[PDB]
């Protein structure tokens, strides 16, 4: 009785960001609420057909061809990390479709005039930017180095993160980048005697960075790392066989870096549009996985993709003309674009809200490793300039190193004897 | 017939469409020749050209047309911008197709744990490394500075260098790197007496290097400069902080390291020709059509096609739907054992990668002249005398 209507997504089990594992059921979740409910579609039905695109996009374009060349019309994709959202975004433009991701956070998605039909639900990682910078400012640090991996989504947040720096007063003395290997640029920061690091890179590349660090000896009381928080809460005890260096060591070659992280979940306890609260969406999430929250990837962006699918099925029910669409004509693909381009609703991750700077969320959260575990050591909100600090970083000596130790203009005295 | 996808720019509207263009009358001759010689004997290499303005919507979508409604291609061939190149070439292995590239130059392709099915006739953009360092040998400069530009491939072409030189007796004394501007970054190198600079940048920020190189006065008679050569001709007055005559000044002498369009031997390749005739009735064939680069890379990269499809057969079950992972091995490790005099002189593969010569220029009064090659197969670098000449009466030493 109801005309199905289907999407297509991507979702990565595996690879450099597994989100999938925690993604897909929030998305299960999210389209049995919204075709439960009979005032979203009344007479239609939102239909999923996924593939585990890995995060790479090579599986990412042969699935690409598998959607785009069979039976199912679809109206939206729904593409994974930065890669294959990247891929998608780019090449929708030949089939007249839209791209709403909900896991990709590449700076260089925001250009509209390159991407034009493309949505996200996730925050650009422009936003780690100005913490990182608040964190150099008053920790008092003037020069300090990169190693990025060359993915876009890197590069891009490494040339935000310049023209952010630069404009208070801290240059980049060193960059170093690297595609598959981190041997030479690691051993090159070692030569050139770096203090402050600033890594951008996935976990899995995260792992032998930090082999090769510990085989460096670029660690201890003089060298402070400033990492991405999205990696898991075990990421350097797990067993590698790529890396030569032991669990031991490698929890030693790592130690009191510092991570930023986005909230994404609604610390408020107030009822979204689905008539839950984040507590309940957690809880029932966690109902539904097969492993323990801690250990499935992709924990912290499930509200991401719930929000996605129902900014989907309201922008759908504000055109209510759907099987009228083929990869042809550009007039339901517009009205789409016009229905999602004005669409404002609480979801459980916050006001949903598709601009094109892409931050609609504030508060960032900051946390330091400290004896093999992770400890909160403040909070950042970029607009309105707070930053509750909570007092509890600790540091090899009381207070945090300082690159590029200064001179001391010591005078000699007459022997008093 | 044996469907061959052919992905080039060929469109009029965008400026790569000149290579495809310039290139097409070589790929000509070598196919209409090799139907005349009739190789394969009772098949037919047939060439099907699907046209990709190197946007990479354009690029995929015309892959996919050509997947879907095309015939059954045994290999891709062509691809001559990176993005396209890129993309096509990391998802090759899904349809089990085998690509061969001719102006896919950057070195980030030489992985082959991502592009496992991707072969190149041209030299990559990192494989001047090993004539570099014959360069250095051959002079005695066992100290020498970098200047990197932070983009992908020179961050690559550096971290290859550094290899190469392992195990040699050439240290780097300083290693810099800079994103926008380089005099922040010339200023450190001239700071720590680096007399032999190692440069990996592009060609809109070399004309500022060499304008902070005059500002810094790191030139002269002993300083020395060794930086890409696939910069366009007359690179220098095309822009327009220094006034020229400075700016020339400070690049008298650069040495620019690039692969060779063709050979100068007269041993008779494979097509039956020589190195200068097929360079004469390829100009002779194309009217009014610019010259390319590519077109003897492109020449080979046919009879490379054609020669592995023969051996291929030999070994045999043909048909191909893409389904067919046997084939697909077959076809790798057929084209695995190309080994033959082409006319841009012997064509062999070191896991995919072309060896082939490299050629020296050096920025003598107001134009590039060469000075010299690298034979990466014999590892042999002969300087041509009488061309090559220095500021001072000696090279410049560290
Ligand atoms: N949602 C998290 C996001 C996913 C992506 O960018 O593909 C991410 C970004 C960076 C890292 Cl290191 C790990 C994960």
């Amino acid at each position: 009785e109801r005309r199905a209507v289907y999407i297509g997504a991507l979702f990565p089990m595996s690879g450099g960001w597994p989100g999938g594992q925690a993604c897909q059921p929030a998305v299960e979740m999210a389209l049995e609420d919204v075709n439960s409910r009979r005032d979203i579609l009344p007479d239609y039905e939102l239909k999923l057909i996924h593939h585990d695109s890995k995060c790479d996009p090579g599986q990412a374009t042969k699935y690409l061809y598998e959607l785009l060349y069979n039976d199912p019309i679809k109206i939206i994709l729904m593409p994974g990390c930065s890669s294959v959202s990247t891929l998608v975004a780019e090449a929708a433009r030949m089939w007249n479709l839209i791209v709403l991701s909900y896991g990709s956070s590449s700076p260089a998605l925001s250009n509209r005039q390159r991407f034009p039909t493309f949505f996200r639900t996730h925050p650009s990682a422009t936003l780690h930017n100005p913490t990182r910078v608040k964190l150099f400012e008053k920790w008092g640090w003037k020069k300090i180095a990169t190693i990025q991996q060359t993915t876009e989504v890197f590069t891009s947040t490494l040339d935000d993160l310049e023209e952010r720096v630069k404009e208070a007063g801290i240059e980049i003395t060193f960059r170093q980048s690297f595609f598959s290997d981190p041997a030479v640029p690691v051993k090159n920061l070692k030569r050139q005697d770096a203090r402050i690091i600033v890594g951008l890179f996935y976990e899995t590349e995260a792992r032998k960075v930090f082999c090769e660090v510990y085989k460096e000896r670029l660690f201890g009381k003089k060298y402070v790392w400033f990492l991405i928080g999205w990696y898991a809460d075990n990421w350097f005890k797990i067993y590698d066989p790529s890396i030569n260096c032991t669990v031991d060591e490698m929890t030693e070659a790592v130690e009191g870096h510092i991570t930023t992280e986005i909230v994404m979940l609604n610390p408020a306890n107030t009822r979204s549009i689905s008539n839950m609260t984040s507590q309940e969406f957690v809880e029932k999430l966690t109902k539904r996985l097969k492993r323990h929250p801690e250990e499935t990837g992709g924990f912290q962006e499930a509200p991401l993709a719930y929000d996605a699918i129902w900014a989907l099925a309201l922008a759908l029910n504000k055109t209510s003309r759907l099987e009228d669409f083929n990869y042809n004509n550009q007039t339901i693909t517009d009205q789409i674009y016009r229905a999602m381009n004005s669409s404002s609703f609480e979801g459980v991750s916050g006001h949903v809200v598709f601009d094109a700077s892409g931050s609609r969320m504030a508060w960032t959260l900051i946390e330091q490793l400290q004896g093999g575990s992770y400890k909160k050591i403040g909070y950042y909100d970029s607009t309105k300039d707070d930053l509750s600090w909570s007092k509890t970083d600790k540091w090899i000596g009381g207070s945090p190193p300082a690159d590029q130790t200064l001179v001391i203009k010591t005078f000699r005295f007459l022997s008093q004897k | 017939p044996l469907s061959i996808m052919g992905l080039m720019p060929l469109t009029k509207e965008v400026a790569k469409g000149s290579i495809g263009r310039g290139v097409l009358p070589a790929v000509e001759l070598a196919i209409e020749q090799i139907r005349n010689e009739s190789l394969l004997r009772p098949y037919f290499l047939d060439l099907r050209l699907y046209d990709t303005e190197c946007d990479n919507a354009k690029g995929l979508k015309a892959f996919y047309d050509a997947i879907k409604y095309g015939p059954n291609h045994l290999m891709v061939f062509g691809g001559v911008c990176p993005s396209v190149t890129s993309i096509i070439a990391e998802s090759l292995q899904g349809w089990n197709l085998v690509q061969l590239s001719f102006a896919a130059t950057t070195p980030v392709l030489a992985d082959k744990k991502k592009y496992p099915y991707f072969f190149r006739t041209v030299p990559s953009d990192n494989a001047v490394n090993p004539a570099i360092l014959k360069l250095l040998k051959h002079y005695q400069w066992k100290r020498v500075g970098t200047l990197t530009q932070d983009v992908q491939r020179f961050s690559e072409v550096r971290n290859d260098l550094t290899g190469v030189l392992y195990g040699e007796d050439i240290e780097i004394s300083d290693t810099e790197s800079f994103s926008n501007d380089p005099c922040t970054s010339v200023k450190k190198l001239k700071g720590n007496d680096v007399r032999i600079i190692l440069g990996q940048f592009d060609q809109n920020m070399a004309a500022k290097v060499f304008c902070c190189a005059y500002e810094e006065n790191m030139y002269g008679s002993k300083y020395q400069w060794i930086i890409p050569g696939w910069y366009e001709p007359s690179w220098w007055e095309q822009v327009h902080r220094c006034l020229r005559k400075n700016l020339l000044a400070a690049m008298e002498g650069y040495i620019g390291v690039d692969f060779e369009p063709l050979s100068s031997k007269q041993i008779k390749t494979i097509s039956g020709k020589t190195p200068q005739q097929y360079e004469r009735e390829y100009n002779n064939k194309r009217s009014g059509v610019g010259p390319s680069k590519f077109h003897g890379y492109a020449y080979d990269g046919i009879w490379v096609i054609a020669k592995t499809l023969q051996r291929a057969m030999e070994t045999l079950i043909q048909d191909f739907n893409y389904t067919d992972h046997t084939l697909g091995r077959i076809i790798l490790n057929a084209m695995n054992e190309t080994n033959f005099f082409g006319v841009t002189g012997q064509v062999v593969f070191r896991n995919g990668e072309r060896m082939g010569t490299i050629k020296f220029t050096q920025f003598q009064d107001s134009r590039e002249v060469k000075v010299g090659e690298y034979n990466a197969v014999a590892d042999t670098l002969e300087i041509i005398n009488d061309t090559i000449r220095f500021q001072g009466s000696e090279p410049p030493k560290d």
